[PDB]
C-alpha cells in the first residue's frame, strides 16, 4: 500500500470520539495497524482514564491533527 | 439613623451590654488578691473590652434595640453614611487577596504543565518557584484582564474535554 | 590544604563536600548542611559576616567593660542600650529605621555580589568599577582593603584561617558572654577577675545557677 | 540599549534589556509589560500619570513655598478646597466637579481614540479644520498645539534626553505626591511645614518617631525610656 | 437573623437546585457513564469498575436531593 | 541534604509551613490589633 493507512507515527492526534474519555484531547500515536482492522490507530495519553489504562484504539474518522 | 438603626454611640442597649460584661467580668476580678497573675490577666480582659466597646462607637456603627451592632450592606447607601469600610472595602480586600490566590495557583499550573511529569511538580513542589510566584502577584488584576484581552485566560471549547450528550 | 589535615576529630572521615580548601575547613557537618556548592557559599557568607559582627561586638563588649573596671564611666554590656537612649540625641524608632536604611544599600550590595560575583563593581556605584569587586565568595577586598597584605595568596590564605578561627572564638566568646551574665549577673571582666582572684571557688558552679541546689546537702 | 539598571547584579528581564524606551530601567519584577501593547498602554499611563503628579506637585509646592517666604496668602493643599467652596463668589462643588469631568472626559476621549488607533484624530472636516495637527507622532507624545514651541523639533538624542528628563521628573514627582498624602495623614501638617520641621530636628522629626507611620514603634520607646 | 436565615434558605434551594439539575442533564450520558440512556431512569450502579460507579443515575440524584430538599423545608 | 530538601519540597511539609505562616500571622494581627471588626485606620 502507498504511505500509510493512518497518520504518522509519534505525532500528536485529537480525539473526535464522544463517547471516549479523551473526547477533544491529545494524545501520541504509538502504532497503526496496516492490515485493515476497524480501529487501527493505537493512542497512548498522559493522563489515565477512571479505568487507569492510558492506551486506546481508534478509528481513521475519529482522530484529527490538534488544532493550534 | 438609616434603617431604624440608632447609632452605638447614642444607643440605648450597647451601654446595658457594655455594664452587663464590666460587671461580671469585676465579679470575677474580685475574686482574686491584685498582686497575681489572674488579676492582671482578667484587668487586660476588661481593658480590652472598654477599648472594643469605644472603638465600636465613634465609627458610624449602628445597633437595633438589642445594642449588637449592624453592618450597613448596599453600596452608596454606605458611602453616603460613612458605612464603606463594614463590607464595601473589605470585600474587595479579600477580592485582591482571592485573585492573588487564584492568579499565583494559575500560574504554578501554567509553569509545571510544560515540564515532564507535572504530576510530580504537582505533589513535590518546587519551593523556589512557589516562592517567586508568591512575591510576583502583587499585580494580578492587571495581568488576568490582560491574559483576558490576549486570549490566554480562556481555552477554546473544542481542545475542552466535553461529557457526551 | 586538604587530605591530611586535622580534622574536628581525630580518625573522622571527612565529607566529600569538604575537601579543605576553605578556611576553617575542619570537615565538621554531622547535619550535613552546605551539600549544594550554591548553600555552600551561602554558608560560607553567612559564616563571616557572623563572624566579622562577632568580633567587632566582643571586642566592643570588652573594651568597654575594662574601661569601667579601670574607672571609665560605663555600663555593663547587657542593659547598655538604656542609658545609650537616655543620653543619645537620637531617640529610638528614628535609630533603628536609620540603621536599616544605611544598612540595607550595603546588604543588597552583598546578596547581589553573592548571587552574582564580580557585578558590584561596574561603575554603577559612583563610578567604580576596579573596586567592589568579590576577589572571593566572602571576600570583596578592593576598598575594603585598603592596604594590600592580601595580594600573596599565602598571606591570603593564613589570613582567612585566622580569621575564621578568631571569629569562631568569638561566637563562642558572645554565647559565654550571655550565659555567665544571665548566671552572675556581672561584667565579663568582673567574672575574669573574679576566677583569677579564687580560681578553686569562684567557677560555674557557684553561681547558684546552671548547677541547681535542691537539698543543699 | 538601556539607560541604567535599578537593581545591579539583577537579571533584567528580556522585554526590557534590548527595548530603546526613554527613561527605562528594567524595574518590571512582576513582568507586567511583557507584550508590546500591554507596554505601550503603561507607558501612555505613566506618562499621564506622570503629568498629573507634576503638575499636582508644582502647584503644592510653589504657592506653599510662596506662603512660606511670605509673598502669597494661598491656604495649604488640603484645607484649599473647603475654603474655595465657602468662597462668597463660590462656584458650587458638584458643578465644578461635573463641569472640569467632563472636559477630561472630551481630552481623554480623544486621548483612548488616538491611542487605539494611531493618527486617528486627523480625519478631515472634524474638528473646526484644526484637526490635522491633532495627529500624534509617538505613544504618548501628540505634539501640535501640544509643542507649540518647538522644542521636540530638534535632533533625536536630545528628544530622547527630554523624554528621559521629563520621565524621571515624572517619576520623582509620583513619590513627592504619594509622600504628600502619606505625611499629611500622619503628621497633619504641610510638607513645607514638614521640611522645616526635619531641617530643625533631624532626628526627632521623622516617619518613625510617631506611631501613625509604624505601630508599636512609640511602645518600643516608652519601653526603652522606662 | 432574618437575613442570615434567608441566605441559608437560598443556599438549600441553590444546592437542591444543583443536584437535581446535575442529575437532569446528564441523565442521558456523562463521561463515567456515556451510555446512561440506554440503562433507562432507575438503575443502581454499574459495578466498581472504573473506580465505582454506585448512585449515578438520575433516580439516586432525586433521591439525594430528597434528603437536600427535606433540610431546606 | 537535597533528598530532605525535597522531602520539605513535599505537598504536606509546604501546606504546614503555609499553615503555621497564615495563623500566625493572624493571631499576631489580632493580639496586635484587638478585636478587629469596623475598618476604621
Ligand atoms: C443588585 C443589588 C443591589 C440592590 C438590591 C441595591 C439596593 C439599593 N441601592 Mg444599591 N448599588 C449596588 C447594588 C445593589 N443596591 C451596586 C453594585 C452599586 C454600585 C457600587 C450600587 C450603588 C448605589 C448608589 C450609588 C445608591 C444605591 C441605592 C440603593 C437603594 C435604592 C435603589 C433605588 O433604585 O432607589 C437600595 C437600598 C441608593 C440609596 O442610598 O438609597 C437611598 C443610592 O444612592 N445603590
Ligand atoms: C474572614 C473573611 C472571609 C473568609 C475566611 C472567606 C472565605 C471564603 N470566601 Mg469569602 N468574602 C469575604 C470574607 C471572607 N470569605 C468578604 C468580606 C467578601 C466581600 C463581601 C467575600 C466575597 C467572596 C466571593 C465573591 C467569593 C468568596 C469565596 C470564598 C471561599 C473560597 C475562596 C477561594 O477559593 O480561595 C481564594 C480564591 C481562589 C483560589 C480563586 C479566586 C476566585 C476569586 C473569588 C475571584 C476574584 C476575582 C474576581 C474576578 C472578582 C469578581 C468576583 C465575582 C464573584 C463577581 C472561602 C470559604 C468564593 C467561594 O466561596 O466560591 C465558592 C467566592 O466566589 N468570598
Ligand atoms: C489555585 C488553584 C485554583 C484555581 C485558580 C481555581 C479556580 C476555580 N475553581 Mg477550583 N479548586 C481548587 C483550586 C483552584 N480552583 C482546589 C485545590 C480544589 C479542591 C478543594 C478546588 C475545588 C473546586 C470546586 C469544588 C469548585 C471549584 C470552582 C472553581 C471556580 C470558582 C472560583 C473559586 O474560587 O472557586 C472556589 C474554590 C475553592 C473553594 C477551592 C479552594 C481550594 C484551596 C483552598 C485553594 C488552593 C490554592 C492552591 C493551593 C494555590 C497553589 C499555589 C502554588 C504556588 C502552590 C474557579 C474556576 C467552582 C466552580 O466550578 O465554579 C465554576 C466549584 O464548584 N473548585
Ligand atoms: C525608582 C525605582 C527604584 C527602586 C525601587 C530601587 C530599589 C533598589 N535599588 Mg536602585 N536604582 C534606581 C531605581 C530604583 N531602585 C535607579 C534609577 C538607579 C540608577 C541607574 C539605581 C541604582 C542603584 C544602585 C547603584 C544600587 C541600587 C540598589 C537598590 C536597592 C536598595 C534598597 C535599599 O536598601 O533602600 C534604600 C536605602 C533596592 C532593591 C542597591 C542594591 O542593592 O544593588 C546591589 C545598589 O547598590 N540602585
Ligand atoms: C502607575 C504608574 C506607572 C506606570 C504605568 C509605569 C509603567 C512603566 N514604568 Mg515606571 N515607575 C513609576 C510608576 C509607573 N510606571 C514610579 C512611581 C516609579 C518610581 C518609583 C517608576 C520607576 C520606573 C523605572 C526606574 C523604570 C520604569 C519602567 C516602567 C515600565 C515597566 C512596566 C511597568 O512598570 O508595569 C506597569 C506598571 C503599572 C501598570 C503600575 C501598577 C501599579 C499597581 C496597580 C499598584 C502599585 C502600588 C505601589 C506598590 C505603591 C513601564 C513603561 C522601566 C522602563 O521604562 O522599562 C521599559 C524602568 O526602567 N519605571
Ligand atoms: C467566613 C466567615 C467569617 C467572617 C467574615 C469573619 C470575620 C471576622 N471575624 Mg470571625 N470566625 C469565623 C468566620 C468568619 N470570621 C469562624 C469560622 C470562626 C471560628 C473558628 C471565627 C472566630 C472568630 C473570633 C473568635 C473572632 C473573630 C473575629 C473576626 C474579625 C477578624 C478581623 C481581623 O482579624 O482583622 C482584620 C485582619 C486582616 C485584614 C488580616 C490582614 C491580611 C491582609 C492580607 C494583610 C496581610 C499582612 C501583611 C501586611 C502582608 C504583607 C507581608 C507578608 C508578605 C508577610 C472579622 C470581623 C475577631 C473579631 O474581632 O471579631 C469582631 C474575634 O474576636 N472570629
Ligand atoms: C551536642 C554535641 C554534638 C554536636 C554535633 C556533633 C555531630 O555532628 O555529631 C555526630 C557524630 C559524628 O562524628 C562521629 O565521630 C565518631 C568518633 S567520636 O564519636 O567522636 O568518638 C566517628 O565515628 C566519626 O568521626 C563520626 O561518625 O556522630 C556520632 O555518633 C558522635 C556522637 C553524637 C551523639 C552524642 C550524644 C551525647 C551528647 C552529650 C550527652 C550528655
Ligand atoms: C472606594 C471607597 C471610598 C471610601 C471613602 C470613605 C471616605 C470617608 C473616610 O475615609 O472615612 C472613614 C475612615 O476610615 C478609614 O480608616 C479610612 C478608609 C479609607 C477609604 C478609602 C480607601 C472610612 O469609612 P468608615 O471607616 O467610617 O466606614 C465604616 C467602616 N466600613
Ligand atoms: C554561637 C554561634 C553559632 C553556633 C553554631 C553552631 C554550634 C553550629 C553547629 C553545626 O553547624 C555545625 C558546625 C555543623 C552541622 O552539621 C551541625 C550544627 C549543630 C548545625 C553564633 C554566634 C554569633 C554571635 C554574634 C554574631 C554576635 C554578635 C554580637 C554583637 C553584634 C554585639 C552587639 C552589642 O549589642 C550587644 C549584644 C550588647 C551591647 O552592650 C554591646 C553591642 C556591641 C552593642
Ligand atoms: C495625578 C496624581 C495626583 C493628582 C492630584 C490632584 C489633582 C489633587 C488635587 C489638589 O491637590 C491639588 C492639586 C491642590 C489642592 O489645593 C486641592 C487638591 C484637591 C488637594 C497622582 C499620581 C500618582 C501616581 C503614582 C504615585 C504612581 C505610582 C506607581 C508605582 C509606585 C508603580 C510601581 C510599579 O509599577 C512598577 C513601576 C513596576 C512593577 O513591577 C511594580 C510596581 C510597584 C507595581
Ligand atoms: C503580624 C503583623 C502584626 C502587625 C505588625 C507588628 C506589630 C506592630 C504593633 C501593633 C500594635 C501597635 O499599637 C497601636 O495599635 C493599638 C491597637 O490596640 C493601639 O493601642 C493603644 O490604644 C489602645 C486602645 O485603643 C490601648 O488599649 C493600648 O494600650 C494603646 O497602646 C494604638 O493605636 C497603638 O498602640
Amino acid at each position: 500500500k502507498k504511505k500509510e493507512v493512518g497518520p504518522k507515527r509519534g505525532s500528536l492526534v485529537k480525539v473526535l470520539r464522544p463517547e471516549s474519555y479523551w473526547y477533544n484531547q491529545v494524545g501520541k500515536v504509538v502504532s497503526v495497524d496496516q492490515s485493515g482492522i476497524r480501529y487501527p490507530v493505537v493512542v497512548r495519553f498522559e493522563n489515565q482514564n477512571y479505568a487507569g489504562v492510558s492506551t486506546n484504539n481508534y478509528a481513521l474518522d475519529e482522530v484529527t491533527d490538534p488544532p493550534a | 439613623d438609616v434603617a431604624g438603626l440608632t447609632p452605638c454611640s447614642e444607643s440605648k442597649a450597647y451601654n446595658k451590654l457594655e455594664r452587663k460584661e464590666l460587671k461580671t467580668l469585676e465579679k470575677r476580678l474580685k475574686k482574686y488578691e491584685p498582686g497575681s497573675a489572674p488579676y492582671l490577666a482578667l484587668q487586660a480582659t476588661k481593658e480590652r473590652t472598654q477599648n472594643r466597646f469605644k472603638n465600636y462607637a465613634k465609627a458610624g456603627l449602628l445597633c437595633g434595640n438589642d445594642g449588637l451592632p449592624h453592618l450597613i450592606s448596599d453600596p452608596g447607601l454606605a458611602l453616603r453614611f460613612n458605612h464603606a469600610g463594614e463590607v464595601f472595602i473589605p470585600t474587595f480586600g479579600f477580592l485582591y487577596v482571592a485573585g492573588y490566590i487564584g492568579h499565583v495557583g494559575r500560574q504554578y499550573i501554567i509553569k509545571s504543565k510544560e515540564d515532564a511529569k507535572p504530576t510530580d511538580k504537582e505533589i513535590i513542589l518546587d519551593v523556589p518557584l512557589a516562592l517567586q510566584l508568591a512575591f510576583q502577584g502583587w499585580a494580578w488584576p492587571l495581568a488576568a484582564i490582560q491574559e483576558l484581552r490576549n486570549g490566554s485566560l480562556l481555552e477554546k471549547d473544542e481542545n475542552i474535554t466535553v461529557s457526551p450528550r | 590544604a586538604g587530605a591530611d589535615r586535622p580534622l574536628w576529630s581525630p580518625g573522622s572521615q571527612p565529607p566529600a563536600w569538604l575537601d579543605g580548601s576553605l578556611a576553617g575547613d575542619y570537615g565538621f557537618d554531622p547535619l550535613h548542611l552546605s551539600e549544594e556548592p550554591e548553600m555552600r557559599k551561602w554558608m560560607v557568607q553567612a559564616e563571616l559576616v557572623h563572624a566579622r559582627w562577632a568580633m567587632l561586638g566582643v571586642a566592643g563588649i570588652l573594651f568597654t567593660s575594662i574601661a569601667a573596671k579601670n574607672g571609665a564611666p560605663f555600663p555593663d554590656w547587657y542593659d547598655a542600650g538604656k542609658e545609650a537612649i537616655k543620653t543619645s540625641p537620637a531617640p529610638l524608632g528614628s535609630l533603628i529605621f536609620t540603621e536599616l536604611l544605611l544598612f540595607g544599600w550595603v546588604e543588597t550590595k552583598r546578596l547581589y555580589d553573592l548571587r552574582n560575583p564580580g557585578s558590584q563593581g561596574d561603575g554603577s556605584f559612583l563610578g567604580i568599577t576596579d573596586g567592589l569587586k568579590g576577589k572571593e565568595n566572602g571576600y570583596p577586598g578592593g576598598l575594603f582593603d585598603p592596604m594590600g597584605m592580601s595580594k600573596n595568596e599565602a598571606s591570603f590564605k593564613e589570613a582567612k584561617v585566622k580569621e575564621i578561627k578568631n571569629g569562631r572564638l568569638a561566637m563562642l566568646a558572645f554565647v559565654g558572654f550571655i550565659a555567665q551574665h544571665h548566671a552572675t549577673h556581672k561584667s565579663p571582666i568582673d567574672n575574669l577577675v573574679d576566677h583569677v582572684a579564687d580560681p578553686f571557688h569562684v567557677t560555674f558552679a557557684t553561681n547558684g545557677v546552671s548547677v541547681p541546689h535542691f537539698t543543699e546537702f | 540599549n538601556m539607560n541604567g539598571n535599578w537593581l545591579p547584579g539583577s537579571q533584567t528581564p528580556a522585554h526590557l534589556k534590548d527595548l530603546k524606551m526613554a527613561g527605562n530601567f528594567g524595574f518590571d519584577p512582576l513582568n507586567l509589560g511583557a507584550e508590546p501593547e500591554a507596554l505601550r498602554w503603561y507607558q501612555q499611563a505613566e506618562l499621564v500619570h506622570s503629568r498629573t503628579a507634576m503638575m499636582a506637585v508644582a502647584g503644592i509646592l510653589i504657592p506653599g513655598l510662596f506662603t512660606k517666604l511670605g509673598a502669597l496668602n494661598v491656604p495649604q493643599w488640603y484645607e484649599a478646597g473647603k475654603v474655595y467652596i465657602e468662597g462668597e463668589g463660590a462656584i458650587p462643588f458638584g458643578t465644578l466637579l461635573m463641569s472640569t469631568l467632563f472636559s477630561y472626559a472630551f481630552v481623554e476621549g480623544k486621548r483612548w481614540q488616538d491611542f487605539r488607533n494611531p493618527g486617528s484624530q486627523a480625519e478631515p472636516g472634524t474638528f473646526f479644520g484644526l484637526e490635522g495637527m491633532f495627529k500624534g507622532t509617538d505613544n504618548g507624545y501628540p505634539g501640535g498645539i501640544f509643542d507649540p514651541l518647538g522644542y521636540s523639533k530638534t535632533s533625536p538624542e536630545k528628544l530622547d534626553e527630554l523624554k528621559l528628563k521629563e520621565i524621571k521628573n515624572g517619576r520623582l514627582a509620583m513619590v513627592a505626591f504619594l509622600g504628600f498624602a502619606g505625611q499629611y495623614s500622619a503628621t497633619g501638617k504641610g510638607p513645607i511645614d514638614n521640611l522645616a520641621d526635619h531641617l530643625a530636628d533631624p532626628w526627632h522629626n521623622t516617619f518613625a518617631e510617631n506611631g501613625v507611620s509604624v505601630p508599636g514603634l512609640s511602645a518600643v520607646e516608652q519601653a526603652a525610656a522606662s | 437573623g432574618d437575613f442570615l436565615v434567608h441566605h441559608a434558605i437560598a443556599l438549600g434551594l441553590h444546592t437542591t437546585t444543583l443536584i437535581l439539575v446535575k442529575g437532569a442533564l446528564d441523565a442521558r450520558g456523562s463521561k463515567l457513564m456515556p451510555d446512561k440512556k440506554d440503562f433507562g431512569y432507575s438503575f443502581p450502579c454499574d459495578g466498581p469498575g472504573r473506580g465505582g460507579t454506585c448512585d449515578i443515575s438520575a433516580y439516586d440524584a432525586f433521591y439525594l436531593a430528597v434528603f437536600w430538599m427535606l433540610n431546606t423545608i | 541534604m537535597k533528598d530532605f530538601t525535597t522531602y520539605l519540597s513535599t505537598a504536606p511539609v509546604v501546606g504546614l509551613g503555609w499553615a503555621i505562616f497564615t495563623s500566625g500571622l493572624l493571631i499576631e494581627i489580632n493580639r496586635f490589633f484587638p478585636d478587629p471588626l469596623v475598618f476604621s485606620f
